[PDB]
């Protein structure tokens, strides 16, 4: 999941949220 | 790896966004 | 010793390949 | 651990 | 609660596409 | 602050 | 991107180069 | 600024101390 | 250069993993 | 020695050890 | 003012290209 | 130092 995503688009704190618990 | 490094700085963002929610990190 | 986002930095250090939970 | 490094382990997947 | 280089580091979080002044 | 994330985003450009 | 983690690099070491100043980070 | 330069030469505390107010 | 940026997170893991020890860094 | 080795591959912490004092 | 894993991010930034001991 | 970032060259090699 978030290295695929955020790693190679930056990510923006929507997309970083979900992997809060 | 730029992959690793990259880990680093998520899981100092996923602290600070998440709060006292926490969170997974799964790389 | 550990505290706040130091925590998470050690967490990272030792699990970083494994993954792990942070759950406060 | 607000622990150690080997004992952070215990927490990994 | 964010002090020094961890005040930074939030700033950064939120900003660091906007652009900031960090004017302690 | 020495606040939160979105009280911090007040901040940016 | 490298450059996102390189900011946060640069703004790290503003905090500590530039003291009671402070600075302009703007991508 | 600073990306454009510091980003792809390692900067020295000169080249940095410029983004200072 | 992606080395450089690497260090910095090197020093920190090296911070960590040795303790009272202590390290030596040389790039 | 640490960024040939440890910059290329992700060293474990048995490579980073070598580096303690 | 510079302690724990701050002051090797001081150390660092500075020396990063020199290199240096780190001697608690 | 827990001193300042020009004190603090005295470590570097
Ligand atoms: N809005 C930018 C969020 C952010 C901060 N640091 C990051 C590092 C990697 C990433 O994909 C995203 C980020
Ligand atoms: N004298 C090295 C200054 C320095 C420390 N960290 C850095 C990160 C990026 C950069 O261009 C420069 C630096
Ligand atoms: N077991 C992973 C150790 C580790 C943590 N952070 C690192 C950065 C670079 C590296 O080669 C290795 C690491
Ligand atoms: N590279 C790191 N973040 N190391 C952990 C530093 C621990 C720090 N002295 C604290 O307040 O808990
Ligand atoms: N990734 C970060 N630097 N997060 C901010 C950490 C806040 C820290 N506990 C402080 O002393 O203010
Ligand atoms: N980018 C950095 N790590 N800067 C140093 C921060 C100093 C920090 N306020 C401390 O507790 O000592
Ligand atoms: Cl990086
Ligand atoms: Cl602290
Ligand atoms: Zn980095
Ligand atoms: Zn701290």
């Amino acid at each position: 999941g978030i290295v695929e995503q955020c790693c190679t688009s930056i990510c923006s704190l929507y997309q970083l949220e979900n992997y809060c618990n | 790896v730029n992959q690793h490094l990259c880990g680093s700085h998520l899981v100092e963002a996923l602290y600070l966004v998440c709060g006292e929610r926490g969170f997974f990190y799964t790389p």
